[PDB]
């Protein structure tokens, strides 16, 4: 015990005299470097605007990922008209083909839709494709497991059928067929 | 007096990015798919693809909440101002119009609530809107 | 006779060391298993960026801004209104595509 | 402590190694365009506003 | 035994003062380690590409050295954000082909970056084909708009 | 540990422009990303 005791504390008393002689300035020196830019980047201003950034950076990349058309590439944009603020009356004409069935790929392999069912503008929601099946007029949709908390229109709510509608607000998961 | 400060900014920095962790996970999904659309974007070299949308008026855009129309700067004027805080689309939280706005982003510390900053996730004052967007003036 | 002589100065040490380690002891053992884990996670994160490090640097200049670059902003946008060099295309092709 | 230290070292000595080598492979590049890195930082706030 | 008070008494200080924000600290880095540990696979190639494509977009800008060159051609947009199904949710999760990663570099052999969809509150996945839009015509002074707001285009 | 120390140094002289870009990034990002809110797209005004 006292003899291992004794020689250990010999060579580590030696090997920290020599590591803090070799090394102990730039260690104090990287310290002070790191206490002086955390607190500079900690200040209330740099705070609440580190605070703002993660509270709505994740929201403006999915929002400029949704502006993106493959099939046309690059960006969309619209030229409003404002300067009475604008006029009364709009017109939306038509919606061209932003995609194309072979090129969507699903970030979870959960959001596919099976056999029968295709994507909506909301992940997760899946419809029916059939020929009459535009714009909310085929009965039965169905929801992607863990969807919890999109809150729908009445619209939407009458082809969702209940169980999918209770899964949007309840706990328990659909079972599809 | 330097290692302590050091440990308790890096204990506040862990403890921020712990509450938010959700929303540094849809980043880092979001950051490589943006790369894709970049270079699908940059095909051509000098010229990015940058379309346009028929239609006039489709959703109408809200200057409520934003800077009043008598305080716009003429385009001629190249010289830069400081950029004003808390400006966004004060609409009340309805119509198509500005759905995915400030105003609906989750708060990740407070569960069940959208607010456009952590400072008004924070606060219990109820949200209210600095008026309706209408057609004919006094945006407010 | 000389350890009676300064019985209070061995006193004093062994409690200062004592002092230090109880806290030492606390912090090494409340950190010991969460240390281990964050070590072993972050292993892979520090592989890819030592990988991409090269690249950083020059990633940099894009990877926060995206479709803007930091380098040619103060030029491109002369204040409140960007700038932009309309190109309209009537091409056939890009008919076909829109 | 000792006891504790003893334990801190022994797993972590391995992970503590590859995180000392992973570190030079990441540090070594920004080193070599510290420069670079300055200047960004300096340019960056002003295209911001 | 004088040198072994002093140490004492300053490692002593210091490591109360600092140590339970270490132990918290590393107490709360367990998710976010976790979290960089699962997209690292989506590190070295996001951050190759985006230095590939720096030089790409800053040429844009600066070739004419006053504005930005853009190819414009008019195109359809689609259908308005409802209300309380197109709100915003922050669940995004995976990558490509479901786990974390890159696609190979869009050259253009291969142009169209396939579009990945995510929990988010909005996709543009159902545009596959040419339809009218839902809201046709719209009035700003009663409400009163044709057609039927849907997710379902 | 010293290629450390030189990263650090110069980061620490760019703390000030740490915390301006902090600063400013926070201030604006909810008014720049309002554009895309609105529809699958971004609103943008041309004054020609």
């Amino acid at each position: 015990e006292l003899a291992n005791a004794l020689q250990d504390l010999n060579r580590v008393l030696k090997t920290t005299r020599e590591f803090l002689d070799r090394n102990g300035g730039v260690l104090t020196h990287d310290i002070d470097n790191l206490e002086q830019v955390t607190t500079a980047i900690l200040q209330p201003e740099p705070r609440d605007g580190l605070e703002t950034g993660l509270h709505a950076y994740p929201n403006l990349a999915a929002n400029v990922l949704n502006i993106n058309s493959p099939n046309q590439g690059g960006i969309i944009g619209l030229p409003v008209l404002p300067g009475f603020n604008y006029l009364p009356f709009g017109m939306n004409l038509a919606s061209t083909a932003m995609t194309l069935p072979k090129q969507i790929a699903y970030s979870e392999k959960r959001l596919q839709p099976p056999p029968g069912y295709k994507d909506t503008t909301v992940p997760g929601i899946w419809s029916r494709d059939t020929l009459f099946s535009h714009g909310n007029h085929e009965p039965g949709w169905i929801v992607a497991p863990g969807m919890q908390g999109v809150q729908v229109q009445p619209a939407t709510a009458n082809m969702l059928t209940p169980e999918s509608l209770a899964e949007l607000l309840g706990g328990p998961d659909i079972v599809p067929p | 007096e330097s290692l302590p400060q050091t440990l308790a900014n890096l204990e506040i920095v862990i403890d921020m990015l712990k509450r938010y962790n959700k929303n540094v996970e849809q980043v880092l999904v979001a950051l490589p798919q943006g790369a894709a659309v970049a270079q699908t974007g940059t095909i051509f070299a000098p010229e990015g693809l940058l379309h346009f949308g028929l239609g006039i008026n489709a959703p109408p855009p809200c200057l409520t909440g934003f800077l009043p129309a008598s305080q716009w700067r003429s385009p001629a004027d190249t010289r830069t101002e400081p950029l004003p805080s808390g400006l966004y689309c004060k609409i009340p939280k309805d119509a198509p119009n500005a759905v995915r706005g400030a105003r609906n982003y989750p708060c990740a510390d407070v569960p069940g609530k959208r607010a456009a900053t952590p400072r008004e996730c924070r606060s219990d004052e109820p949200y209210q809107p600095l008026g309706t967007n209408p057609w004919y003036g006094d945006p407010d | 006779q000389h350890f009676a002589e300064t019985r209070d100065l061995f006193a004093d040490a062994v409690t200062a060391l004592g002092r230090l380690s109880a806290a030492a002891d606390e912090t090494l053992s409340g950190s010991n298993a969460n240390l281990h884990t964050n070590l072993q996670n972050l292993q892979r994160p520090l592989k890819q960026l030592g990988r991409a490090a090269p690249y950083l640097v020059g990633a940099l200049k894009l990877i926060l801004t995206v479709p803007f670059n930091i380098d040619n902003i103060p030029k491109a946008i002369r204040g409140d209104y960007i700038n932009v060099s309309l190109k309209l295309d009537l091409t056939l092709s890009s008919v076909d595509n829109a | 402590a000792a006891g504790s230290l003893a334990d801190l070292l022994s797993d972590n000595r391995p992970l503590l190694k590859d995180t000392i080598g992973y570190l030079d492979v990441i540090q070594a590049p920004l080193v070599e365009q510290k420069q670079e890195v300055s200047d960004i930082l300096v340019q960056m706030p002003q295209a911001l506003k | 035994l004088v040198a072994a008070v002093g140490f004492g008494n300053t490692g002593g200080d210091i490591f109360e003062r600092g140590g339970p924000y270490l132990v918290r600290g590393a107490q709360d880095l367990l998710p976010t380690s976790a979290l960089l540990d699962e997209y690292s696979p989506a590190l070295f190639c996001t951050i190759r590409n985006y230095h590939d494509a720096a030089p790409k977009l800053a040429g844009a800008l600066g070739g004419n050295g006053y504005s930005l060159l853009t190819n414009s051609l008019v195109v359809g947009v689609g259908n308005p954000y409802v209300y309380p199904d197109n709100l915003p949710r922050v669940n995004a999760k995976g990558g490509p082909e479901g786990r974390p990663g890159c696609w190979q570099p869009i050259t253009r052999d291969l142009w169209p970056f396939p579009y990945l969809v995510m929990d988010t509150g909005a996709s543009i996945a159902p545009y596959n084909h040419f339809e009218l839009g839902q809201p046709m015509f719209a009035e700003y002074v009663w409400g009163r708009q044709v057609g039927e707001n849907t997710i379902n285009p | 540990l010293e290629q450390l120390r030189t990263v650090s140094d110069v980061l620490n002289e760019r703390k000030q422009d740490l915390a301006d870009i902090l600063t400013v990034a926070g201030k604006f990002i909810t008014s720049l990303a309002e554009a895309l809110a609105s529809g699958p797209y971004f609103k943008v005004m041309l004054v020609n």
